[PDB]
């Protein structure tokens, strides 16, 4: 197993993941980094050795059955999702895996809207956005309203990671329905719910 | 012309594994003294490499016995092949001395 | 100068076989050690099999067992993951590394990762529509403008800007499975609204599962 | 469920050839004592084998060098790669035994 | 148990190239020793070169020294003489040949035999005449093979079964600068018709096969 | 260097080859030609014998001077002999010996031209010589009673496993225009107990 499962830390904080090896397979254990998308890099070696490369921020150490990884300033470029291999001839024993996330200082979104292309609305099919970046927290419960209503079952949300630089998040969530219903409409609203930030941007499909 | 062998090369290549050593049929089988073996020596996977630190060794984790032809010469007429047993190890590992 | 280049992913119906190719450079695979480590969508990592060329080490997972076969062409320094018999579960992304021993009990450099899916569904081209960068969506000095990719299956789909020059301040969402069973995404650049139409602003879409190339212009609304 | 080696074989398997043969650098440099070298051992192409007959013995008769790279570490000071060179055996041979 | 099998073996202009493949059966080529030994027309033996594929030794003999490479494919069991400048004298019976260390120095289980002809002229085909059987009425009938090029010939009698008493006689070369044999087979007078009179020439350099009846 | 060059003895008669080597630690080999075919090793590590080779053959060394022995020479053992000098690095060929065998009729034939090589436009005429021995017999052709030469191409076989007597076959290669002139074709084998000739007639089939 893994633990702790999830964790959210701000710059600089040291951080620390333990591994357990109930298996007691002679510190075989290392420690890889999965960063969004992209091919798992190796961090630590023998429990202990460090990769050429790697930071030296990155450590490990091991109580026994328990082994630890150790990053000592947490910077935003380490944001990824770690896991733990206890290896062994015929054992690898992956870990459960710990996502790192970083506080960033809450930010209010920059938000966006994109109404149905013409081309779009021409094939049958209407596709109103909404844009969210550089926000903080993750957690935004965006909402749509059509002419100032509530819209359910239509909307697909999609979220980057978080910026090596910023360290804020980006949303995009979608307003799907046919050409008709696009042009029986005029308000196309897209409030976003963030803590005590309720912002809101809209549309007159007129205005287009 | 000259050769070089990267670090990273020589360290897999010597590192603990199992290699073809040749044994003597002696070594394993000290029985019969009075009795001679054509070929003398066989070829056998046994361990070998460096573990690359003291405290801890190269040693055996997976053997089993492979059977193989040796002439038996008699001690006189007599040409008869037979098949002598030996052990080999399949897997080394680096594990601590005693 | 080591890297491992894997190729062979795709779609393949349940029942069905495909070989995964780890090609290697700057380093013999002969003396060396080459694994497979299978990444289920949003999933956790899980070791596939590996083999050690010059040990004539071949152990396999349980999940894998008997279903597929790891081997390796010394002369081509590329090693093989057949599998033959993928039921829907084996979904994933394949990655392929190196075990070193002066690195211990540890891959070091990895694949890039090549996706395999299991599904009786069919392949569907992609659609492109713009999305404009309206006046309104323009936020004074920072304008938004992007590319919307509809109803395409299966994955991966590539999606590059001005033929990969454009790369500052993109943010190219991840895809969706939309409910009707087609995936599909969303790419956006924040562009400076001073280069408004003077730039000019092309997304590159491919995908490769289907041979499909689509390269959409965006303007002013 | 077992395997055998035919005689042929084995003769011929087990004879004095050249054999990739593990050697401790330890055995070959004896004089840098105050330096541990990682790894401790090297393969190294070495004579090896049965010549089935007392008369003769296994002896090298082609040999070479071969340089490889070896992390001379000083035990607690410092480390340095250094291209240390061993003695390889290309070939050997069985030739009667000199007495 | 172990054979060697050869092939490759033709006509080649000089200057040209060729390739024999030498597979082996019984016996794997990897912990072994492969030769080729050209034996020249009417001349000794002649050690080519060889291959020691667990050992890395490829020495061949000064004369071939870079014109030839030895090799070997292990999958395939098979050893190759890639020669690629072919000068007359390279004209040979090319053998392949084992070198097991049981045997000491030497060349157990040995090759077939494979024809190799440095020359520019053009391969031609054969002819048959029979040589029907009053004077082999004193016990009695043969082949003529005349008018082919390169070497070889092979002249059997009734598809290997006529084999008793065949004397096929060795090649000449004509005048005209062909060769020509005569496959005979001293059959009884007596016998008349009960068995059958058919010779077989194979001539594979030129993909020829003939089964002709020889009758009065 | 090998010795003899050539040698015959009848059968029972010891007979012994001799190499030489100007030496490589006693690695030697002896084989066996056959007419025309391959190879095959009778003695290897100079002394030793391979599998199947008769008892009668044997090997010596003699400091650097090998030997082959046979000591009851039977019929089937008619080859060229080597002996393979070896050597890691050297591998080199002995020089070869014949194995002659005198022997305790000559059975003369003649064939025509085929009507189709006639008509070809060629005309030859063959002279059959069948389990003859010895060699150096000048064959002699006469188209109508007229000495031929250098229209004669004779072929000799190898000494038969048994009898150890031999083959030959002389021809007599001429145009047509210069054929079909003359009826009586008659072939001579100088030979100086009884030097006999066949012949055949053109207009008899
Ligand atoms: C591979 O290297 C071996 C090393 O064992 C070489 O053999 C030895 O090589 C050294 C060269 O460094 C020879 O040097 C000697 O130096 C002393 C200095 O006082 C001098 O007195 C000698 O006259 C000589 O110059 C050394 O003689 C030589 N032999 C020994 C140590 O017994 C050899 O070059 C290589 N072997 C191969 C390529 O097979
Ligand atoms: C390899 O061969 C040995 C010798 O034939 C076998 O060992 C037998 O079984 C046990 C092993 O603990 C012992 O009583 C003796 O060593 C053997 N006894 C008999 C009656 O043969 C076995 O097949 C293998 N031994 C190993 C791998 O240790």
């Amino acid at each position: 197993t893994q633990s702790p499962s999830s964790l959210s830390a701000s710059v600089g904080d040291r951080v620390t993941i333990t591994c357990r090896a109930s298996q007691a397979a002679y510190g075989r254990v290392a420690w890889y980094q999965q960063k969004p998308g992209k091919a798992p890099k190796l961090l630590i070696y023998k429990a202990s050795e460090l990769y050429a490369g790697v930071p030296s921020r990155f450590s490990g150490s091991r109580s026994g059955t328990d082994f630890t990884l150790t990053i000592s300033s947490l910077q935003p470029e380490d944001f990824a999702t770690y896991y733990c291999q206890q290896r062994g001839w015929y054992l690898f024993t992956f870990g459960q895996g710990t996502k790192v996330e970083i506080k960033r200082t809450v930010a209010a979104p920059s938000v966006f809207i994109f109404p149905p292309s013409d081309e779009q609305l021409k094939s049958g099919t209407a596709s109103v956005v909404c844009l969210l970046n550089n926000f903080y927290p993750r957690e935004a419960k965006v909402s749509w309203y059509v002419d100032n209503a509530l819209q359910s079952g239509n909307s697909q949300e999609s979220v980057t990671e978080q910026d090596s630089k910023d360290s804020t998040y980006s949303l995009s969530s979608t307003l799907t329905l046919s050409k008709a219903d696009y042009e029986k409409h005029k308000v196309y609203a897209c409030e976003v719910t963030q803590g005590t930030t309720s912002v809101t941007k809209s549309f007159n499909r007129g205005e287009c | 012309h000259h050769e070089v062998v990267k670090f990273m090369d020589v360290y897999q290549r010597s590192y603990c594994h199992p290699i073809e050593t040749l044994v003597d049929i002696f070594q394993e089988y000290p029985d019969e003294i009075e009795y001679i073996f054509k070929p003398s020596c066989v070829p056998l996977m046994r361990c070998g490499g460096c573990c690359n630190d003291e405290g801890l060794e190269c040693v055996p984790t997976e053997e089993s016995n492979i059977t193989m032809q040796i002439m038996r010469i008699k001690p006189h007429q007599g040409q008869h092949i037979g098949e002598m047993s030996f052990l080999q190890h399949n897997k080394c590992e680096c594990r601590p001395k005693k | 100068e080591v890297q491992l280049v894997e190729s062979g992913g795709g779609l393949v119906q349940p029942g069905g076989s495909l070989r995964l190719s780890c090609a290697a450079s700057g380093f013999d695979l002969w003396y060396y050690s080459i694994h497979w480590v299978r990444q289920a969508p949003g999933k956790g990592l899980e070791w596939v099999a590996y083999i050690y060329p010059s040990y004539g080490y071949t152990y396999y997972a349980d999940s894998v067992k008997g279903r597929f076969t790891i081997s390796a062409d010394t002369s081509k320094n590329t090693a093989y993951l057949q599998m033959n018999s993928l039921r829907a579960e084996d979904t994933a992304v394949y990655y392929c590394a190196r075990h070193a021993w002066y690195y211990g009990w540890g891959l070091d450099y990895w694949g890039q990762g090549t996706l395999v899916t299991v599904s009786s569904a069919s392949t569907k081209g992609p659609s492109v529509f713009p999305l404009a960068p309206s006046s309104k969506s323009t936020s004074g000095g920072t304008a938004a403008l992007g590319c919307l990719v509809k109803d395409y299956f299966p994955e991966p789909v590539t999606v590059s800007w001005n033929s990969g020059a454009l790369t500052s301040g993109v943010h190219t969402f991840p895809a969706v499975l939309q409910s009707s069973g087609l995936y599909s995404l969303s790419s956006v650049v924040t562009v400076p609204s001073s280069s408004l139409g003077t730039q000019t602003y092309i997304c590159n879409v491919n995908h490769k599962p289907s041979n499909t190339k689509v390269d959409k212009k965006v303007e002013p609304k």
